[PDB]
RNA sequence: AGGUA
């Protein structure tokens, strides 16, 4: 905070303290958000013909 | 040894001047070319210096003097 | 007391926590083992029979 | 090999910080830990900095020397010599830009000035506490605030995409960006020919000052913050292999190694598109590791793993103590020294000193080798080594040769004055310890009790001869500080001297009749008399007369066989009746002093020499030795010591009774206990003196005693009568902690053993004095480092300037008696003005000259009270002094030479002695000791109907006129006493010509009628405290410190106004009628009171003093050359003219000048807790005192002028110095004074702001420049300023000096900011360069290269 | 660190 501070900790600790903890359903929740904007991307990289000749090359 | 430097004092009035005329003097004294014009008793070019200066002869004006016409024979 | 601008013991511990770090913010649990630790905590705080 | 000028200091560019860089340091990487070949591309690489071993490439591809020019192709190392390595600097790409510490905490913050911006907000936004706009658009937001989290949330939400802010040192250097430096300056000046209002026109004037000044260093203000950062070139951050797990690293290599991490962190969260508090919390860590780098301890310090310990950051290695550390101190260590304990040479010779042979050779090795050589009797160094280490007889010849011219640097262990370095002769001894001369051992203040002495090796040709002419012994018979000789004979010598020439009162051999002194040392030596005897000698003094002629006279003198046998060694031409007498160490010195003025040098050395070995063979014959008899106890010790016992124990009884206070029974006992200790002291003193009672042939006789203890008590060799009175008399009183002086003293002494309870009483002085030594030592020590600092740089560059100005100068009197003659004063001076006698108007000292023993003879006699006398301040001289301003003590009688450093001498004359530094009939009636005339000085008196004269003011002096024109006792009138003598009357010794009571200064009234109450309230002002017996009241003028609600709206006073009503003027004296009541002024006579002419109108009161304020030594002499406030500075009148009073008490009482023509309004500020000595209406002067107190030197300069402030320095601490016994040249605290007004402030410039701060050389050049031109512009007039020692050397024109000895960070800070450029010219900037210093033997070659500078 | 001036 505003306490005449030089200490990164200090205000690193601040900055950590404004995000309150989760719960296990929690993440679980972010995680599934998180699931559904990659299957976005997937679906995006899906619509685009390059990328996917590129990965039958691969194969 | 020369245990006082006032009667060289007398002659070159600066006392610090003076430092620089004689360490020119000895310094030819002791680099080859110059042979001494006073008797030595085993002495480095220090006192040789001192001594030649308090007789006068050797000063500013002597040293300068002599470096020109050594420089004439020289050139030729 | 005039000076005092607390009136209570979670003021008074906010302050001490203060005080003695500062920012970091006074959770009143923090205080609270703080001001304990600070004197009344014989692993943390002893005079001893001298 | 390198020439240059000057040094430029600026700001480092990002481009060319990449300029120096040869690689950009990757990896914090250092070594293969096993393989300690560095790594690539780490804090140590070959690839960047260079090879590690000589000419090779470390790949194992180039090994050889053909191999140098081209560098390795085939990888990444290159192939260079290996010193390139100590040169190459590195760079690291910031991924954030960063904020440089320095230009950040320090007082003045650089980035906070320029930005216009509070501290605490630079630190907030870099800190990443709060946003900053870099910036706005059409916003609301102004282009430069400070917003929180929330805050810049609600301007972004507010405004879109218009809104530019960042947070920390990327904001920081985006301002830096956005921010244009001339065209602010146009606008600047612009405005200031339109604007009209004060503070605007001052706060243009300072932004253009500022934004001016920058430009002109030619700096970008972005370069502030660091966006690329130099890395140090490995070999000054060594890493040096360590046996064990243990291995030497650099905390410098840890620091470099925790940015570098930090940074590629960054890097890789930047990368990696981290959350924006992560990627703040890793600029954090740049920011700080940056800052610790830079300078670790600003920061809440930094420590490494497995070491507690604050890590050394570039600051702590620049910034150092006491000075730079490599270059100076601690401590620029030399090579060819040796060090060893001394002890004394009683044998050698005064140019000479004894140097053992294993020492001479270990020092001359070189010597020896290139002597070997020459005569071929080694073919090689190798084989000259191995000769000298098996040391045969052969190689001694050849280092008695090399010895026998060569001179020697001899130099203890701390070096006070210049004497503390001194060359010898070495003389080759078997043995381990330096011999040193007994007599140069006082110079050195080096006593034989385990002193290490250190010597040098002057090797050069120019400084063999450099130590033969100027460091030798012989050239240093007189202190720098002081005419009289420094080698002086000490204890032994001048015991043995005392011994032979003390008389007796009968011995062997009285009566004879004797034919030169020959003739007394045969007598002697064959005992056929005594060393001592009245008899009748024909001696053949010498005298120096005509034109420099000996004048041999012959004749009988009625003196002693040792005083003819000393006469013996006396060179011809003294006078025999400097030795026919009891010499102690005065009579010793004084007679060296003659012999040296009169003869010359080598007369004085021989003559030194000679005593020296004659004093010291008659101390071994005389057998003087201290028995445990030869300390006599007083026969009355006991009776003095029980009936002081008996009036204390009265005293106490007393105090019992409650008849005495308890303060006044402790000064009773006390006096009593000193008392009893004088009467002791004085019966052993009388018992010890005399103590020969022997008939001369059958008539006893009092005469000198024979006692051992009194021949070194009166011979000054060692003790004086205060030591011999602690161990045959008793030691007397001391004091207890708290410093209180102890009731009952120690009533023993050494040869009565104290007890147990007086000598743990004892114990607290000891410690005392011993942590009173140490403390002094150290503050003497940082005394004269600043005292060198001041005036390092100036330097006799003139032989003569032209000057009639100077200083009036006369014999000093403090108190009641004069303490220091006029003579020793101007001994040594020259001349300002061709002063007159003191009778007839005749010239007896011509046109400006060097005053010798002659003149100052000739002015004795033709006694002049004051002469004129060119000091070093008024010299005309710029960048340096004339040599006539200063004088011509040195070591010679003549003139300074022209180039000798005086700044130096002089500071360390005054440091020295610093060591030595530990610490009624008053103001009731003035008593005149002597007859002579009576006068009256700055008087305002006129006699009244009872012939009274009174004197007001506290301005008033009384001078006492001799028989031709000195004065010889000098007081101080203060205002209001009673005087039976007039102006001219003539007084006798001791009587009282003046008197005022002690308890009150009484008002005496020289006017008559009724007493009228002007500005007067019964009870705001005055009390009631009537006490009505004759018309009397003790009506109480409150005190000028604190007043009542309305007693602070006037100012009380008392009108004498006839019975008409008309005012009645004081006739004779600038005092009105109205006398302006000071405070505590008690009001007797009250209003409807006819008052006489001799009648005390209102008494202030006093206490007839009893109280010490004044204070001494070191701290006090610090004090007057930082010239501090003495916490109450007597205001003075600072113009002349008629003084008023103002509006009362707005908290602050004003007093307004009017002079009677010119401009009027004077109005200034006088603070109500002062006593005022100024009276409203009154016609003073520039330079009177308005308020009591002590004084300030600031004032003293700034209105009485420089020589006014000059006089005073000089006076002060020499009265602080004369105190001690301790006598310095007045002409060093002069050239002290002339550095510390070095600068001045400008009034009207030349090409100046009107209130620049500038240096005073370069003001008088421009004034001298626009004088002799036509153009008068515009201008330019200044005023000389005073800045303490510190200040002088902080802000000097060379930012090195100033770095190198006081701030290091902030004065390189300022530096580069200003982007200043030093010329050199100066001792310490050419000693930190490494060229010859431009003083004495080196002023010549300057000089010369100042030929060759600004000319072909 | 302790000791010396």
């Amino acid at each position: 905070e505003i306490g005449r501070t030089t200490d990164p900790v200090r205000m690193y600790m601040r900055e950590m303290g404004t995000v309150e903890l989760l719960t296990r359903e929690g993440e679980i929740d972010i995680a599934k958000r998180i699931e559904d904007g990659i299957n976005q991307v997937q679906c995006s990289v899906a619509e685009y013909p390059e990328a996917i000749t590129y990965l039958l090359e691969q194969y | 040894a020369r245990v006082t430097v006032q009667d060289a004092v007398e002659k070159i009035g600066n006392r610090f001047d003076l430092v620089l005329v004689a360490a020119r003097r000895a310094r030819q004294m002791q680099v080859g070319g110059k042979d001494p014009l006073v008797p030595e008793e085993n002495d480095k070019t220090t006192v040789i210096a001192l001594r030649e200066i308090e007789e006068g002869l050797i000063n500013n004006q002597i040293l300068d003097v002599r470096e020109r016409q050594e420089q004439q024979e020289q050139e030729a | 007391l005039r000076v005092d601008p607390t009136n209570d013991r979670l003021s008074a511990l906010v302050e001490i926590y203060r005080m003695m770090r500062p920012g970091e913010p006074p959770t009143r649990e923090a205080a609270e083992s703080l001001f304990e630790n600070l004197f009344f905590s014989e692993d943390r705080y002893d005079l001893s029979a001298v | 090999t390198e020439e240059f000028d000057a040094i430029k200091i600026a700001l480092a560019s990002p481009d060319m910080i990449r300029s120096w860089s040869f690689g950009e340091v990757k990896k914090p990487e250092t070594i293969n830990y096993r393989t300690f070949k560095p790594e690539r591309d780490g804090l140590f690489c070959a690839r960047i900095f260079g090879p590690v071993k000589d000419y090779e490439c470390l790949c194992g591809k180039y090994k050889r020397l053909k191999h140098r020019g081209v560098i390795c192709e085939k990888c990444g190392v290159e192939v260079t010599q290996t010193k390139v390595r100590r040169e190459r600097m590195g760079h690291i790409e910031l991924a954030s830009p960063t904020a440089h510490i320095w230009f950040l905490k320090s007082l003045p913050s650089r980035i906070g000035l320029l930005l216009d911006m509070p501290l605490r907000d630079i630190e907030r936004v870099l800190y990443f506490e709060s946003y900053v706009v870099i910036e706005g658009g059409m916003t609301n937001l102004e282009r430069q605030q400070i917003l929180t989290e929330e805050q810049y949330l609600d301007a972004l939400e507010e405004f879109g995409d218009e809104f530019d802010a960042k947070m920390g040192a990327e904001a920081i250097q985006a301002l830096l960006k956005s921010m244009d430096l001339e065209q602010e300056c146009e606008q600047l000046r612009e405005e200031l020919n339109e604007t009209n209002s004060e503070t605007k026109r001052k706060k243009l004037t300072k932004r253009i000052k500022l934004l001016e000044a920058f430009v002109q260093s030619g700096n970008k203000p972005e370069w502030m913050i660091l966006t690329v950062l130099p890395v140090l070139p490995p070999d000054l951050r060594p890493l040096v292999p360590l046996d064990g797990g243990r291995f030497a690293t650099s905390d410098l290599n840890d620091l470099y190694r925790r940015v570098i991490n930090r940074n590629n962190r960054l890097k890789r969260l930047l990368d990696l598109a981290a959350p924006d508090i992560i990627v703040r919390n890793e600029k954090r860590m740049l920011q700080e590791a940056v800052d610790a780098l830079l300078d670790n301890g600003r920061r809440g310090r930094a420590i490494t793993g497995s070491n507690k310990r604050p890590l050394k950051s570039l600051a702590d290695m620049i910034k150092g103590k006491q000075g730079r550390f490599r270059q100076n101190l601690l401590g620029k260590r030399v090579d060819y020294s040796g060090r060893s304990v001394i002890t004394v040479g009683p044998y050698l010779r005064l140019h000479q000193c004894g140097l053992p042979k294993k020492m001479a050779l270990e020092l001359f090795k070189p010597f020896i080798y290139g002597k070997l050589e020459l005569r071929g009797l080694a073919t090689t160094i190798k084989a000259a080594k191995k000769m000298v280490e098996r040391e045969e007889a052969v190689v001694w010849d050849i280092l008695d040769e090399v010895i026998r011219e060569h001179p020697v640097l001899l130099n203890r262990a701390p070096t006070l004055h210049r004497l503390g370095i001194q060359a010898f002769e070495p003389v080759l001894i078997e043995g381990k310890a330096i011999q040193l001369h007994p007599l140069v051992c006082a110079a050195y203040n080096a006593d034989f009790d385990g002193d290490q002495m250190a010597v040098h090796v002057p090797l050069t040709l120019e400084a063999q001869l450099e130590a033969r002419a100027l460091m030798m012994s012989t050239n240093n018979i007189l202190s720098p500080a002081n005419g009289e000789p420094i080698i002086v004979p000490s204890q032994d010598v001048v015991l043995g001297l005392y011994y032979m020439t003390r008389d007796c009162v009968n011995a062997k051999g009285e009566g004879m009749v004797l034919t030169g002194p020959k003739e007394a040392e045969r007598l002697y030596r064959s005992g056929l008399a005594s060393l001592h005897a009245r008899v009748k000698v024909r001696i053949t003094e010498y005298e120096k007369d005509a034109n420099g002629e000996l004048v041999a006279k012959t004749s009988l003198k009625d003196t002693t066989v040792g005083r003819a046998i000393l006469w013996m060694i006396v060179p011809k031409g003294l006078p025999y009746s400097i030795v026919n007498q009891a010499l102690g160490k005065k009579a010793i010195s004084k007679m060296l002093n003659t012999c040296y003025r009169i003869l010359g040098l080598k007369p004085t050395v021989i003559f030194a020499d000679q005593i020296m070995y004659t004093g010291f063979a008659y101390a071994a014959r005389s057998g003087a030795s201290v028995g445990i008899d030869d300390m006599v106890i007083p026969e009355k010790k006991h009776e003095i010591i029980s009936e002081a016992e008996a009036e204390v124990a009265e005293i106490q009884e007393q105090f019992q009774s409650g008849l005495v206070t308890a303060g006044e029974r402790y000064n009773k006992v006390i006096d009593i206990w000193a008392a009893a200790n004088d009467r002791v002291s004085k019966a052993m003193m009388d018992n010890l003196q005399t103590e020969t009672v022997i008939n001369r042939d059958g008539q006893e006789e009092k005469q000198v005693s024979f006692n051992s203890i009194y021949m070194m008590a009166d011979s000054g060799a060692r003790g004086s009568a205060a030591q011999i009175r602690q161990l045959a008399g008793m030691r007397g009183l001391m004091a207890k902690p708290d410093g209180s002086i102890i009731e009952t003293p120690i009533t023993a002494n050494f040869r009565e053993g104290l007890n147990v309870l007086q000598y743990f009483i004892s114990t607290h002085g000891a410690r005392k004095g011993l942590a009173d030594t140490a403390l002094k030592t150290a503050n003497s020590g940082y005394l004269t480092r600043r005292l060198v600092d001041v005036a390092q740089d100036l330097v006799v560059t003139e032989d003569d300037c032209g000057t009639h100005e100077g200083i009036m100068m006369t014999p000093v009197i403090e108190g009641g008696d004069v303490k220091e003659p006029l003579r020793d004063r101007v001994l040594g001076r020259v001349t300002a003005e061709d002063v007159l006698k003191p009778g007839t108007a005749d010239i007896l000292v011509p046109r400006n000259t060097l005053l010798h023993e002659q003149w100052c003879d000739l002015l004795e006699e033709n006694s002049v009270d004051a002469v004129k006398v060119r000091s070093v301040v008024s010299c005309d001289t710029d960048f340096g002094v004339c040599a006539h301003c200063y004088g011509r003590d040195l070591a010679r009688g003549h003139i300074i030479n022209k180039g000798e450093a005086i700044g130096v001498i002089a500071a360390q004359s005054i440091g020295e002695p610093g060591t030595q530094l530990t610490m009624a009939a008053a103001e009731s009636s003035i008593q005149v000791k002597n007859k002579g005339s009576i006068k009256l000085s700055n008087v305002k008196s006129v006699v009244n109907s009872s012939g009274k004269l009174v004197i007001t003011s506290r301005n008033t002096e009384l001078k006492l006129i001799d028989e031709f024109g000195r004065t010889k006792e000098s007081y101080k009138v203060p205002y209001g006493a009673v005087l039976a003598k007039g102006d001219g009357e003539q007084v006798a010794g001791g009587e009282t010509v003046a008197n005022w009571d002690p308890h009150t200064m009484p008002v005496i009234t020289e006017v008559s009628g009724f007493v009228r109450f002007t500005d007067m309230i019964d009870g705001q002002t005055i009390t009631r405290q009537t006490d009505e017996l004759t018309g009397l009241s003790s009506l109480v003028v409150l005190d000028s410190a604190e007043r009542t609600a309305g007693g602070k709206d006037l100012r009380p006073a008392l009108k004498i106004v006839d019975a008409q009503g008309n005012d009645v003027l004081i006739p004779g004296t600038d005092m009105p009628a109205q006398y302006f009541l000071p405070g505590k002024a008690i009001v007797q006579l009250e209003d409807g009171v006819q008052i006489s002419s001799g009648d005390t109108l209102a008494r202030i009161p006093q206490e007839s003093g009893g109280t010490k304020d004044i204070t001494g030594g070191l701290p006090r002499v610090a004090d007057l050359f930082e010239a501090r406030r003495p916490k109450e500075p007597a205001i003075l009148a600072e113009i002349s003219g008629i003084v008023s009073f103002g509006k009362e008490t707005k908290g602050k009482r004003r007093l307004v000048i009017t002079p009677v023509d010119g401009s009027d309004p004077y109005e200034e500020m006088i603070p109500k807790w002062r006593q005022l000595n100024v009276f409203e209406g009154e016609r003073v002067e520039r330079g009177d005192v308005i308020s009591d107190g002590p004084e300030a030197p600031h004032d003293i300069l700034r209105l009485r002028g420089v020589h006014a402030v000059t006089r005073y320095i000089v006076n002060e601490v020499q009265d602080v110095y004369r105190l001690q016994g301790v006598k310095i040249n007045d002409k060093h605290i002069e050239v002290i004074v002339r550095q510390m007004l070095r600068k001045a402030t400008i009034v009207n410039a030349g090409s100046s702001d009107f209130l620049e701060g500038e240096q005073v050389e370069y003001s008088r050049v421009k004034i001298a420049n626009r004088e002799l031109e036509a153009n008068g512009k515009v201008g330019a007039t200044y005023s000389r300023d005073l800045l303490g020692i510190t200040k002088a050397s902080l802000a000097t024109e060379s930012f090195i000096s100033a770095a190198s000895f006081q701030e290091t960070t902030r004065v390189l800070t300022e530096a580069a900011v200003a982007g200043k450029r030093d010329e050199l010219r100066g001792l310490k900037e050419n000693v930190i360069v490494g060229r010859l210093i431009p003083a004495g033997t080196g002023y010549a070659y300057h000089q010369d290269r100042m030929r060759r500078r600004a000319a072909g």
